[PDB]
RNA sequence: GCUCGCCGGAAGACCAAGGGUUCCUGUCCAACGUUAAUCGGGGCAGGGUGAGUCGACCCCUAAGGCGAGGCCGAAAGGCGUAGUCGAUGGGAAACAGGUUAAUAUUCCUGUACUUGGUGUUACUGCGAAGGGGGGACGGAGAAGGCUAUGUUGGCCGGGCGACGGUUGUCCCGGUUUAAGCGUGUAGGCUGGUUUUCCAGGCAAAUCCGGAAAAUCAAGGCUGAGGCGUGAUGACGAGGCACUACGGUGCUGAAGCAACAAAUGCCCUGCUUCCAGGAAAAGCCUCUAAGCAUCAGGUAACAUCAAAUCGUACCCCAAACCGACACAGGUGGUCAGGUAGAGAAUACCAAGGCGCUUGAGAGAACUCGGGUGAAGGAACUAGGCAAAAUGGUGCCGUAACUUCGGGAGAAGGCACGCUGAUAUGUAGGUGAGGUCCCUCGCGGAUGGAGCUGAAAUCAGUCGAAGAUACCAGCUGGCUGCAACUGUUUAUUAAAAACACAGCACUGUGCAAACACGAAAGUGGACGUAUACGGUGUGACGCCUGCCCGGUGCCGGAAGGUUAAUU
RNA sequence: AGGACCGAACCGACUAAUGUUGAAAAAUUAGCGGAUGACUUGUGGCUGGGGGUGAAAGGCCAAUCAAACCGGGAGAUAGCU
């Protein structure tokens, strides 16, 4: 049976990547929150 | 010419088609074409603002001359062509200076006919004139609403407008819908009726034929739940309500026109 | 033209391996570890000037570092560039 | 290593996605592997991915995204113009052989091709952000011509058989060869050429479009395959000699022909239909500003350049998605033999596997199968399940019907093998030779060779010849829904939803309506033979009475009636 | 010609058995329906939570739906256990 996760690197980067997060101010607030928490990996980008 | 199909399959039994041997069989005139991508009824918010639109056959847009503003240069009809974008047929005409144009095909026109636009054009089907120079009682189509804007009234297959009176700067038209309306006498009109009057005689025959034309199915309000339609709900077939749109407005007789800007041009309503 | 500083920085080490040995003895090709950003032309010029040979053509590839294990710790070695550079069948450096 | 069994439109091979070293070599067996492990996709260490031509990057655009100014919005922001991004699509170029433990169209050998920049030359109107052509496009169907590929013969090498026979009409095996270049064919499309003129192509134009003369009556474009060459080359069964028995060095015969034949190619063609079938650039062509014995363009020759990144390995899977080394899911390509209509099915080839617990025993009972006396639905809610039918050709086939159907209705007959008709037939293919013409991949004639159904008659074996796999049960009455479709992913597939058709109603275009504080957008680049809403639901015969109640539509004499005053 | 017929790939899911601490949080086996179309499939894109989408089952919107998920108001309130 087809499961929910069907990986596509291009779609991953466009949906959740660094440049997508930096596009809007809410994405930038996501980045600011994750910086404040001290996340080692800011986004899915790499 | 209308042709009844033979019942060789259940989907063909009721099909009645309109067959015209004079329509061009080849490819359209390329320099007068352009793309037109489908919308599926979605606006720029991506939301369905008009239901039941989607799919269908790919189509190319044909740039049709609705303005008929190339005055005093006779043109010759080269062929009649099918137009997927409208019910009427279109005619490719060639002007004497070498320019080619699409016009709406009026009734009775065929290859070799000469048309002409202008104040001095003869009173013949397919000739465009300002309505100040068209005799009272004449039958016209492709009627302008504002001078120089382009034809906007009586464009579908088999439609036409009657010029009932001419008094002052305005003429009175009997619209196909049956209302009397005023319009400026400088607005242009084309003599005769739109051709292809047998278009309304077609019978699609099957659901897939309507799907070919980009129409998606209509679900009845009474067949759904109350959460998504005022007609919804019930144990078995129940209605007990005054019929309304999916947004609750009465949908049997309640008038919806509200335009006091243009109320002055409406001599009499269709009734 | 490439300066002496760049040409002096672009050659890292000679790669030594059994495939390198057979390339030496069979195709007059030497195998080198070179700078990661080094171009084919830079490698050619550096070999020609700092070794004094005639160079026919340079072939390059990038080697990926392996993910290792130093006692439950997840390490990763560095990428590096390797150059297959052949000589004009008359040099044998 | 010898046997045995399994897959073989895959359980073989290769691309894309996704993963990331799982690839190869050496070493180790704690933990991991559902058992043991000397083995491993496990640990540890080293090695391994070579490009002008493959891909990305690059040029170009689709849907869509973002968007200088702009319009709108308490703020945040929203939409959108010029623009700029965005492939799943358009755009230049390489093949064959050999080689590693692990890469190869990338390395080597041989033989090619594309684009650009410079320098010399012969000439020469060059020049875009503009004009025109082109690129450039659907479904179905049909035949012809081919090729991949296969069969058989010829040829070459080898063999003469564990048990009766095996010098033959015997057996085994091989019989291969690219891109490029030259030829322009089966075939498809279009009438050329030269003048003159012209409200068109935002201006101009020699280009396109239009018009009129003359002239020839053929010119051009496109095109699979074949042939020649590439190639006296490479490859080649096999055969000589070592060996670390993993492999190696060397030499090397034949290398032809006929037939059959694709879902691949000609073919982005042809024919036909209605639902009428991207864009932009590369490319060709035309001029504007402008420049002018210069810059620039064309041909020739030479020289230089073609960067950067990917390339291992899995990829219907133990490496991807499913917590697992999980009977699941995962897009595209290749496509041998015999039988067969076939990519069904059975047995096989190449190639790959025996599924990471085994050894005994031969109770009940459970699971999956085989057979069954006499009866034959008596079982049961119900023939659930099982059993049964099952192919080709021919004969024949009812009610009803919207005249198409019903229909494969029902039912029945033949079916293997051998010989003859006919040392192999009807047919298909087609050589030599003979003749001819604008001599060529030509025509005509001609029929050798090859391949080859089906039928009839006679005979013959078995219980049985559509013998295996494979492969409709049939008929009668009736409810519902016209029909093909759609639905409760994961207890409901239906009589529910949809449907073509019908009706009512709104809507005159800055349409009604819908998403939006708005700007706008969809409706629609549509215009009442159109569009939205509602109900009904093919078709046939039809659809009666009630406006008291509620809703909607029209009216305004009168009564009552807000803010305001 | 055909939302034509029989039938593989492919798409689906009518019946039965098994399995029900499964090989599998929906499968397997034998049968079953469609199979040129209102078909099916790859890549990319758009619609966002009182909102979307829905040939309409209150279906689906990441194993979650008569109002998704995450965080916050928040130690909501709980005459109840
Ligand atoms: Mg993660
Ligand atoms: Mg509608
Ligand atoms: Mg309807
Ligand atoms: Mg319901
Ligand atoms: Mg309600
Ligand atoms: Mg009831
Ligand atoms: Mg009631
Ligand atoms: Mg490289
Ligand atoms: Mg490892
Ligand atoms: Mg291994
Ligand atoms: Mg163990
Ligand atoms: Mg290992
Ligand atoms: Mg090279
Ligand atoms: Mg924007
Ligand atoms: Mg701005
Ligand atoms: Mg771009
Ligand atoms: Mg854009
Ligand atoms: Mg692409
Ligand atoms: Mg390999
Ligand atoms: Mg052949
Ligand atoms: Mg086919
Ligand atoms: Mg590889
Ligand atoms: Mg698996
Ligand atoms: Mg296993
Ligand atoms: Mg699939
Ligand atoms: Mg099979
Ligand atoms: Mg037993
Ligand atoms: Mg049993
Ligand atoms: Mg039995
Ligand atoms: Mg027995
Ligand atoms: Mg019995
Ligand atoms: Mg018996
Ligand atoms: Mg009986
Ligand atoms: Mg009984
Ligand atoms: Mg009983
Ligand atoms: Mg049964
Ligand atoms: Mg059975
Ligand atoms: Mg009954
Ligand atoms: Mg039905
Ligand atoms: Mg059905
Ligand atoms: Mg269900
Ligand atoms: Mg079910
Ligand atoms: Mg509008
Ligand atoms: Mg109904
Ligand atoms: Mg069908
Ligand atoms: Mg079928
Ligand atoms: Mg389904
Ligand atoms: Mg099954
Ligand atoms: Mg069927
Ligand atoms: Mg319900
Ligand atoms: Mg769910
Ligand atoms: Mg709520
Ligand atoms: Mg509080
Ligand atoms: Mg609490």
């Amino acid at each position: 049976m087809k499961r929910t996760f069907q990986p596509s690197v291009l779609k991953r980067n466009r949906s959740h990547g660094f440049r997508a997060r930096m596009a809007t101010k809410n994405g930038r607030q996501v980045l600011a929150r994750r910086r404040a928490k001290g996340r080692a990996r800011l986004t899915v980008s790499k | 010419a209308v042709v009844k199909c033979k019942p060789t399959s259940p989907g063909r039994r009721h099909v009645v088609k309109v067959v015209n041997p004079e329509l061009h069989k080849g490819k359209p005139f390329a320099p007068l074409l352009e793309k037109n991508s489908k919308s599926g009824g979605r606006n720029n918010n991506g939301r369905i603002t008009t239901r039941h639109i989607g799919g269908g056959h790919k189509q190319a847009y044909r740039i049709v001359d609705f303005k008929r503003n190339k005055d005093g240069i006779p043109a010759v009809v080269e062929r009649l062509e099918y137009d997927p974008n409208r019910s009427a047929n279109i005619a490719l005409v060639l002007y004497k200076d070498g320019e080619r144009r699409y016009i709406l095909a009026p009734k009775g026109l065929k290859a070799g006919d000469q048309i002409q636009s202008g104040v001095d054009a003869a009173i013949k089907p397919g000739n465009t004139l300002p309505m100040r120079n068209i005799p009272v009682g004449s039958t016209v189509h492709n009627v302008e609403m504002k001078p120089g804007k382009g034809g906007q009234l009586a464009r579908s297959a088999g439609t036409y407008v009657q010029i009932v009176a001419r008094d002052g700067a305005y003429v009175t038209l009997r619209l196909r819908s049956g209302e009397m309306r005023k319009v400026e006498a400088d607005c242009r009109a084309t003599l005769g009726e739109v051709g292809n009057a047998e278009h309304m005689l077609r019978v699609l025959g099957k659901a897939g034929a309507a799907r070919w034309r980009g129409v998606r199915p209509t679900v009845r309000g009474t067949a759904m739940n109350p959460v998504d339609h005022p007609h919804g709900g019930g144990e078995g077939r129940n209605f007990g309500k005054h019929p309304v749109t999916p947004w609750g407005v009465q949908t049997k007789g309640k008038k919806t026109r509200s335009n006091k800007r243009t109320d002055k041009f409406i001599v009499r309503r269709r009734s | 033209m490439i300066r002496e500083e760049r040409l002096l920085k672009v050659l890292r080490a000679p790669h030594v391996s059994e495939k390198a040995s057979t390339a030496m003895e069979k195709s007059n090709t030497i195998v080198l570890k070179v700078a990661k950003d080094a171009t084919k032309a830079e490698i050619k010029a550096a070999v020609q000037k700092l070794f004094e040979v005639e160079v026919e053509v340079v072939n390059t590839l990038v080697v990926k570092g392996k993910v290792k294990r130093h006692g439950q710790r997840i390490g990763r070695r560095s990428d590096w560039k390797k150059a297959y550079v052949t000589l004009k069948e008359g040099q044998n450096l």
